[PDB]
């Protein structure tokens, strides 16, 4: 891959969007498989 | 010109800015031309005399209008049924429908119904006839005259005080603690014993009767024998009809505690004992400081001596004596902060523990009083911080405050401001997040997913005071506790009866909605304090304008250099806090009013369930309760609430008008007024007339102030209407 | 029990469950059986019932409103309501902050720190992201070695 | 219940207070 | 206008929780939030926020770290632009939710 | 000195010109020589044609006069522009090229006004200059 | 006249499935207020197949437009003399673009 | 710098201290009292105040004036023992 394209992908907004999309997916899937968790189960 | 006689820089201005700034700088004596310290202090003294006269005249007018156009004599018979009228209405703009709509007092002329509670206050004091109120108004007119004469006299050459007199701290402190506070409260106890309690028991006692009427059958022998308990024997029965002798006792000083059953207010004997006790305490406190004799302390000695040997405070309180005595702004800030705290305390205690007969059943009066005193409290706190900033700008001497507590505050201002900012962000983030979480889940139809935190800490405090609703059994909820056993035979019976009945506002039951609104209040207080503290500490200088003390307290800006320096003054910090103070007091009063309205209608569950999300506040508090107000007048008629509806819209209007001055800034208006001046000069038959002051746009600081004033007036008038009209239309 | 009643045995909680299920069933009555809307509404009913049952067994307390309330005072019987959740937060947040600070210093000692802050060096960033899992001991080590707290005489401050 | 003579005494006291207020305003304006 | 149009017709959007218009209710509240949030940028100036940032940067420096890109408050023009953008978004979104909820409830 | 007979840059008129305050308080003037007939922008608004030779122009404000001078100096290459102030009494005074040389370059003869012998950090405090005649300098 | 137009469906994640209201026609989704259903009815569309072909045409035109932008910046960029043809551009817009567009739509 | 001199009461001395203990002018009329005297006073005051407080903890409607008066010795004992420490480290 072009190093210039890789630097563009390393630019701040691209990384922020990708990281926050990944985090949103993480939270969404956690809530999809373990929903309605108002508490830690103990 | 000679309008701003105290400033040639303004007298020589060829524009309308001279008039505006002469208005807005009339009372900044320190900045006036050729102002000496003696003249400053003496002018302040005379102005205080005038202000006291104004207050006396205001209260005299209240009494006079209630005596003349009031229904006090027919209100003292059935105070729970008759609405108290403030004053008559004479407006040549009223139609016959409006005159009829405002003749609700059974007086045969249009009237205003008082929301100040002066009726209940005076009835409790001992006023029964209109002649009593008229005599009070006459006396207060006489006192206004006396104080105006005193103010004039103390500006005379041989009566003008000196600065060695103005700066005498010890004698003023002694006299204010002993006589102004202590002996004054002792005299209030004397009044409550000689007039108020006999009047509450149906025995008239006045200037023609109080020298032959014994406040107690035993007279003063129990006092001059040490048998003081004889003044607590035989209190008023629980079946005492206030103002009549049925059920009355003979005790004059008691500590029954709780509320009188019929009046639902504190016992007048308890109030008299309270005032006597605090009177003797204050009299003792007023003997602490040294005066023309050898006994006493010196505040300078105490302040200098108080330095912790560990050195964690540096020089301790060295130099603060001179700082405070020579800075009127330091004293002003201290007084304003203390009075603000005390007026907030007055609001809180006056609702939880009513002192006037039947005031608790006057719902609109109680809400009006609480909102009034909370808004006054917030204004006073903002003023205290503003004058602290002004002191830092004007009266602070670093060399004098070499490494004492004040210089240390300035030293770690960055830590203070950053941590205040962090706590503000903490509270805001998480309170708003919990509210939004509740909103979204309830919107999606899953209210069981709400985060509802029980205010267990406040519930624990209530239980410690003796509330058995929550099961904690701590101190006074516990029957075997030392706290209970210590006071079981003095006040605890009555106090428990008061705390554990749901008929009063004493320690209202609280829940997760109360928790959330309390943390919103915490956010508001912390952010207002953030803005004010940052303004005060950066008033002398920041990294952007490191020479701010040179420019003063309320300069417009420093220009577009260095990135832009809009609102870089401590005055701007005040201007910005005032928005936040209004927000916070709005939150506080919204909370109070909604909780009390729901309790009054008996549907406290509505608050308990809807207070957890903002849609609940918007729908079940504002939208729900604005109906009678907005129906004050309508296409099908009008009622007495029409005035409050009109004032509601009035507040909205002025609020939005202030938005104009706050969003639109000067250059646009200046380039528009230029064209207007051109047009006037160029128009025939109107160029026969010319302005004597060049019409200019408003200044930057002036526009900020005008917008803030419009915003504040809209805020206050809108909420005053809403609260009074909704309370009066619901009950 | 603290000041409220267990939610597993509250008529208010049962009534709320009943109301939710009845709303879903009324919405379902207008859809043919086996159609996507019917299946979706049935799954919604199942999710509601599971949520209410799990809340009941969790040991959550419920007020007169019929909704679970949280006891965030420190009581170990209700740790899972605020404390353990909050410990997980603090762990994640300290991780984020520690790795971010490490990257700030790494970019500080570079040819173009500003270029490194706008166009990131994601290999080093992922390195720090990995390091962040022992942030408590690492941060305390920094503090005690004196690499965390700067001296008062080395931080810019405005004039008094 | 409040007679016109009473209202007139009140007005006279108000006028005296107004005179004193004008005096104080002058002395303060100086 | 206040009673027979705004108060009267806002019932549909304020009573949308638990329905398919609950999104309209939530957007009503969020648009109110953004509209109010604009006033922070519109009623304010740059000096205050630059000084607050100075204090926050002191806090960051006390921990031996701070961005190489020095944090600055928004330019005066940018502060005005942000205030206007949030004002317009909040107002138009409030009207959006109000209109759509009302008309989809009564038609 | 100012010669009131110099022609003007054949302006077509505008509503941005001077007003009664010019006849009552102060009226500024600017004179400059142009090598040809160019089109310049009036500081009040609009276009004007400067003449070949000397041109005299009347304005209400010194800032307008100096903005016109800056335009001439930068856009064109005219730097012989002189600014005067005229009172109703006929007290025409000379302001720009005050000493005949523009202020941006040092010239022998000027006296420093408003110069201070320290940095801004050495200014006194208002508490130190309160109830006194001292200056914060 | 009985089923509410809807062309958006939400996923059932956090209870947002409530937004899939009973629009009608055995379908539950988000009611739409853009008028696309009526546009299609006027256009004579009576199937989802025709709408799929419409979407395909839109995608192909989007690709053509992006390719044209790249080509006319990086491969064949017209000159200022080409751009400054007001008479020709107005002739072509008026006649070709507008006239032929409304002629094709009339057909 | 133009502020008028601040008036202070007569016989106002300098009490500021950076030593281990204040100068014993802080104790005023009791500046010449012995440290042993302060110790004994503090112990006696503490005992008497505690006893008179215990005799009044379940306060009745007719408390004893002497017990009320003596209960104020417990707060007094604190100042007495502070004075004892001050007077021990100032040479006495
Ligand atoms: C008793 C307490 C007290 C005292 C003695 C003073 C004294 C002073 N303050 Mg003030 N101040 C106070 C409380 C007090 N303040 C409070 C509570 C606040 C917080 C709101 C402030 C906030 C404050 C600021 C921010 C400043 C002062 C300043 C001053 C000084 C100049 C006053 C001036 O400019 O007059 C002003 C003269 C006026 C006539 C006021 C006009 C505006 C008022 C608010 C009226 C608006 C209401 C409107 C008329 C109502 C319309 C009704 C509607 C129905 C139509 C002076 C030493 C100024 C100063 O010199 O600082 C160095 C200054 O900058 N004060
Ligand atoms: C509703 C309006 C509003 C809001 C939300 C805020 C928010 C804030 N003000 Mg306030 N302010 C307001 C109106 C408002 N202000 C007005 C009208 C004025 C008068 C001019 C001021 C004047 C003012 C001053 C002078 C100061 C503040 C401060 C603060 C902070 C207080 C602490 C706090 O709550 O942090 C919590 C933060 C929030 C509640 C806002 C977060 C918003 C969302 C929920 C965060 C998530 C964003 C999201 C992911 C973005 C997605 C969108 C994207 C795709 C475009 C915070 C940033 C103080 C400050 O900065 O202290 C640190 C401060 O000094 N304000
Ligand atoms: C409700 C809020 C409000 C109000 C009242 C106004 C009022 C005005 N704006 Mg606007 N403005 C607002 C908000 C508001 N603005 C906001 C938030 C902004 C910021 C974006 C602006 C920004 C702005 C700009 C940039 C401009 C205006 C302009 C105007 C003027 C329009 C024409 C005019 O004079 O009408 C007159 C009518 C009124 C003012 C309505 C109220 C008057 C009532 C009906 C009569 C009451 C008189 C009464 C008898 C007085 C008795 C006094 C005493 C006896 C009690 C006017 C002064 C424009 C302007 O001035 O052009 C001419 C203009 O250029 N405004
Ligand atoms: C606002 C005041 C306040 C504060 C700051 C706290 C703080 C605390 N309460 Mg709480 N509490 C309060 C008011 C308050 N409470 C009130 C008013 C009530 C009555 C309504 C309670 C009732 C209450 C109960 C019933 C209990 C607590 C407990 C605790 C502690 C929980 C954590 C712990 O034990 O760590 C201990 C752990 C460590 C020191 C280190 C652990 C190390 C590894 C990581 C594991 C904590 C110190 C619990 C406790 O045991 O407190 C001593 C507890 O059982 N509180
Ligand atoms: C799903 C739930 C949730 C969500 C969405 C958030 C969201 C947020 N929290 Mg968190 N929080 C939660 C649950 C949640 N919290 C819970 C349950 C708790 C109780 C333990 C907290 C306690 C908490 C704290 C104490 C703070 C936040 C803060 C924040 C905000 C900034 C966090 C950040 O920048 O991290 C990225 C990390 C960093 C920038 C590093 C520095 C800050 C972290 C938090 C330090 C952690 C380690 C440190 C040693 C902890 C000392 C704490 C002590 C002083 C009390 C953010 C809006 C911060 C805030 O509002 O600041 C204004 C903040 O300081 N939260
Ligand atoms: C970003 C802004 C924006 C957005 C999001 C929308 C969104 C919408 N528009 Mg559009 N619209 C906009 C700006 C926007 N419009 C502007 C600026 C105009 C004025 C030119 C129009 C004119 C317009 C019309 C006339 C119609 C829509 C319709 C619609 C809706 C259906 C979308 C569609 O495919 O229609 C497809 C559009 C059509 C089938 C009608 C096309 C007819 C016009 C006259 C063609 C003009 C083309 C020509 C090249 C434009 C330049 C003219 C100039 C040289 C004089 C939708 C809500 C339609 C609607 O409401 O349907 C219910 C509709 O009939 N819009
Ligand atoms: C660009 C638009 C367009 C196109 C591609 C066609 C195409 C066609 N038309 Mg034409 N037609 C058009 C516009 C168009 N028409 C318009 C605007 C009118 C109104 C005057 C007509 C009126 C018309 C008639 C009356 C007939 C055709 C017919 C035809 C067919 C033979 C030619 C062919 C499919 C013939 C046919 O077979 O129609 C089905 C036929 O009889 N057209
Ligand atoms: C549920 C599962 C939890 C239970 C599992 C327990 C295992 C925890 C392991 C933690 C660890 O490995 O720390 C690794 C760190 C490395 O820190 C690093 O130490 C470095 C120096 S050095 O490593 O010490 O040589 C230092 O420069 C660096 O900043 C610092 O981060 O070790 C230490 O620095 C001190 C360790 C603490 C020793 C007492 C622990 C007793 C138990
Ligand atoms: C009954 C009424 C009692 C009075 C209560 C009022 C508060 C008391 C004040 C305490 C403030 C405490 C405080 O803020 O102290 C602050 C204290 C201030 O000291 P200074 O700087 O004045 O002087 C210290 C010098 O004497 C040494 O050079 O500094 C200290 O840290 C020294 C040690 C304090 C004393 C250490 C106490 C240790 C407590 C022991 C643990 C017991 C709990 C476990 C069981
Ligand atoms: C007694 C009692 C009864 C029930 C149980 C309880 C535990 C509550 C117990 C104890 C209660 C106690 C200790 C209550 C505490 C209350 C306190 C400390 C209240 C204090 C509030 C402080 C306030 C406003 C401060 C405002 C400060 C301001 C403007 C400062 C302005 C200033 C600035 C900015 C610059 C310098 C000059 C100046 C004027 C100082
Ligand atoms: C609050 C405020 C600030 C402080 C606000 C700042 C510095 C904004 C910085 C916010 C961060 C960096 C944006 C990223 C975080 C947001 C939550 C994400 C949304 C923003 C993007 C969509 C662009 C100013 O600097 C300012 C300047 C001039 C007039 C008014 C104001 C003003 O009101
Ligand atoms: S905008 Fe007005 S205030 Fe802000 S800098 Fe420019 S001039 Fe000063």
């Amino acid at each position: 891959m072009d190093s210039n394209f890789l630097k563009y992908l390393s630019t701040a907004p691209v990384l922020l969007t990708v990281w926050l999309s990944f985090t949103a997916g993480l939270v969404i899937e956690a809530n999809r498989f373990f929903p309605d968790m108002l508490y830690f189960p103990m | 010109t000679k309008f701003p006689k105290f400033s040639q820089a303004l007298a020589q201005d060829p524009a309308t800015r001279r008039i505006w700034y002469g208005l807005a700088t009339a009372h900044d004596f320190e900045s006036h031309d050729g102002m000496t310290e003696e003249n400053l202090y003496q002018k302040i003294f005379a102005s205080h005399f005038g202000h006291l006269a104004i207050i006396f005249l205001w209260t005299s007018g209240n009494l006079f209008h209630v005596a003349w156009q009031g229904n006090f004599e027919q209100w003292v018979l059935n105070p729970l049924k008759v609405k108290p009228v403030a004053h008559a209405i004479w407006d040549p703009h009223f139609g016959q429908p409006a005159v009829k709509a405002f003749t609700k007092g059974g007086v045969f002329y249009p009237v205003n119904i008082a929301t100040s509670g002066v009726y209940h206050w005076w009835y409790t004091i001992g006023m029964r006839t209109n002649n009593d109120l008229y005599a009070g108004s006459l006396f207060l007119l006489f006192l206004s005259g006396v104080f105006l004469f005193a103010g004039w006299l103390h500006l005379q050459p041989k009566f003008r005080p000196g600065l060695s007199w103005f700066k005498n701290n010890e004698s003023r402190l002694n006299h204010h603690l002993s006589g102004l506070f202590g002996f004054s409260s002792l005299a209030w106890a004397g009044h409550l014993i000689h007039i108020a309690i006999p009047e509450a028991r149906g025995q008239h006692v006045g200037w023609d009767n109080f020298t032959k009427t014994l406040p107690h059958p035993a007279g003063l022998t129990p006092f001059f024998t040490g048998n003081w308990s004889l003044y607590a024997d035989n209190p008023d029965t629980a079946n005492h009809i206030f103002g009549t002798s049925e059920g009355s006792g003979s005790a004059i000083l008691t500590f029954l505690g709780g509320f009188h059953p019929q009046t639902q207010a504190l016992w007048l004997t308890d109030i008299a004992h309270h005032h006597l006790a605090i009177g003797v305490v204050f009299i003792f406190a007023g003997h602490m400081y040294r005066t023309n004799w050898g006994i006493g302390h010196s505040l300078k000695e105490i302040l200098d001596a108080h330095r912790p040997p560990g050195g964690r405070l540096g020089a301790g309180h060295k130099g603060l004596f001179e700082t405070i005595t020579n800075s009127l702004h330091f004293q002003l800030g201290l007084a304003l902060a203390s009075i603000g705290v005390i007026t907030s305390l007055v609001a809180q205690h006056m609702y939880a523990l009513p002192a006037y007969a039947f005031i608790a059943k006057d719902y609109t009066t109680q809400a009006a009083l609480y909102t009034h005193h909370q808004y006054i409290a917030g204004f006073l706190m903002v003023g205290a911080f503003a004058h602290g900033a002004i002191f830092f700008v004007r009266d602070y001497d670093p060399e004098q405050n070499k490494n004492n507590v004040l210089a240390r505050m300035l030293e770690h201002k960055e830590a203070i401001i950053s941590h205040l900012s962090w706590v503000s962000l903490f509270l805001g983030f998480h309170t708003l997040g919990l509210y939004i979480h509740n909103d979204v889940v309830v919107a999606f139809g899953t209210p069981e997913k709400q985060i509802l935190v029980e205010p267990v800490f406040a519930q624990w405090i209530q239980a410690s005071s003796g509330k058995a609703l929550y099961g904690f059994d701590v101190l006074l909820s516990s029957s075997n506790s030392v706290a209970t056993n210590a006071s079981n035979n003095i006040w605890l019976p009555g106090w428990l009866d008061a705390i554990n009945s749901g008929k009063n506002s004493l320690f209202l039951p609280i829940g997760p909605g109360d928790f959330l609104v309390h943390h919103a209040i915490a956010l508001g207080l912390h952010t207002t304090a953030l803005i004010l503290v940052k303004g005060a500490l950066d008033a002398r200088g920041s990294k952007l304008m490191p020479d701010k003390k040179d420019f003063g307290y309320s300069f417009p800006c420093d220009g577009p250099g260095r990135g832009g320096t809009c609102d870089i003054s401590a005055w701007d910090a005040f201007y910005l806090s005032m928005f936040w103070m209004l927000n916070t007091i709005g939150w506080v009063t919204f909370y109070w009013h909604w909780k009390h309205v729901t309790i009054w209608q008996g549907n406290a569950g509505q608050f308990n369930e809807s207070s957890t999300y903002i849609m609940g506040w918007l729908r079940d508090y504002l939208w729900l309760n604005s109906s009678p107000l907005i129906n004050g007048y309508n296409p099908f008629g009008m009622n007495s609430l029409a005035v409050w509806a009109w004032m509601f819209l009035f507040g909205h209007l002025i609020w939005a008008t202030g938005f104009m001055f706050l969003i639109s800034w000067r250059g646009y208006w200046q380039e528009l007024i230029e064209t207007l001046a051109w047009a006037h000069e160029r128009t025939p038959l109107a160029n026969l007339v010319r302005w004597k002051d060049k019409p200019v746009a408003l200044s930057i600081v002036q526009a900020r102030l005008v917008g803030l004033i419009h915003f504040t007036v809209g805020y206050v008038f809108t909420y005053a209407a809403f609260v009074i009209a909704s309370t009066t239309g619901k009950f | 029990v603290a000041g409220l009643t267990p939610c597993k045995d509250s008529k208010d909680f049962q009534r709320r469950l009943d109301g939710s299920v009845k709303k879903l069933k009324t919405r379902l009555a207008k859809y043919e059986k086996g159609t996507p809307p019917a299946l979706a509404l049935e799954k919604q009913i199942e999710r509601t019932q599971a949520r209410f049952e799990r809340y009941g067994k969790a040991g959550l307390l419920c007020g007169t409103d019929g909704l679970p309330h949280l006891i965030t005072d420190g009581r170990w019987s209700h740790s899972g309501e605020f404390v353990i959740p909050g410990l997980f937060f603090l762990y994640i947040a300290g991780w984020i902050g520690w790795v971010g600070r490490s990257y700030v210093l790494f970019a500080r000692e570079s040819d173009k720190p500003t270029e490194k802050e706008i166009i990131l060096d994601v290999p080093a960033a992922l390195s720090f992201v990995s390091t962040g899992f022992i942030w408590p001991v690492s941060a305390f080590k920094e503090f005690t070695s004196g690499n965390l707290i700067a001296d008062e005489s080395e931080i810019t401050v405005s004039p008094r | 219940m409040i007679s016109d003579t009473q209202i007139f005494v009140a007005l006279i006291l108000a006028l005296v207070s107004l005179v004193l207020a004008i005096r104080l305003g002058t002395a303060l304006y100086q | 206008w206040l009673r027979d149009f705004l108060w009267a017709q806002a019932s549909q959007v304020i009573q949308s929780y638990g329905s398919s218009l609950s999104a309209y209710g939530l957007i009503f509240l969020g648009a109110h939030f953004i509209w109010a949030f604009s006033l922070m940028f519109l009623f304010s100036g740059r000096g205050y926020w630059q000084e607050l940032i100075e204090s926050v940067v002191w806090a960051h420096n006390k921990l031996n770290f701070a961005p190489a890109i020095q944090p600055r408050a928004l330019s005066i023009t940018q502060g005005r632009a942000v205030g206007l953008a949030h004002y317009l978004l909040g107002g138009i979104g409030t009207t959006w939710a109000f209109f759509l909820a009302r008309i989809i409830s009564v038609g | 000195t100012l010669n009131l007979q110099i022609p003007s840059p054949t302006f077509e008129g505008s509503t941005g010109g001077w007003l009664r305050a010019a006849e009552v308080e102060e009226k500024y003037a600017i004179t400059w020589t142009s090598g040809k007939e160019q089109v310049f922008e009036m500081p009040t608004g609009g276009a004007a044609i400067m003449r070949k030779g000397e041109n005299l122009l009347y304005l209400a404000r010194k800032e307008q006069c100096l903005a016109l001078g800056t335009q001439l100096k930068t856009g064109f290459k005219i730097t012989d522009y002189k600014i005067y102030r005229i009172f109703p009494s006929g007290e025409v005074q000379y302001l720009h090229p005050k000493d005949g040389v523009f202020p941006e370059k040092v010239n022998a003869g000027r006296i420093g006004v408003g110069n201070v012998s320290h940095s801004i950090g050495k200014n006194l405090n208002p508490s130190q200059i309160k109830f006194t005649n001292k200056s914060f300098n | 006249t009985a089923v509410k137009p809807s062309a958006q469906v939400v996923w059932p994640i956090v209870g947002q499935e409530v937004l899939n209201g009973d629009v009608g026609g055995g379908f539950q989704g988000v009611q739409i207020t853009s008028g696309f259903f009526q546009i299609w009815r006027a256009s004579g569309i009576t199937s989802e197949v025709e709408l799929y072909w419409c979407a395909l045409a839109g995608l192909l035109m989007s690709g053509l437009m992006i390719f044209a932008g790249w080509f006319h910046y990086h491969k064949a960029a017209p000159k200022l003399e080409w751009f400054q043809n007001a008479e020709s551009m107005l002739n072509h817009h008026l006649s070709g673009l507008l006239g032929l567009g409304c002629l094709s739509w009339a057909g | 710098a133009g502020y008028s001199p601040v008036p202070s009461p007569d016989n106002t001395k300098e009490t500021y201290w950076e030593t281990k203990a204040p100068s014993s002018q802080v104790l005023g009329i009791g500046k010449d009292v012995s440290s042993g005297n302060y110790i004994v006073a503090s112990v006696v005051a503490a005992v008497v105040g505690a006893a008179c407080t215990g005799q009044c903890i379940p306060l009745t409607v007719s408390p004893n004036p002497v017990f009320i008066l003596g209960s104020f010795l417990l707060p007094y004992s604190w100042a007495l023992h502070v004075a004892a420490w001050i007077q021990r480290n100032n040479g006495k």
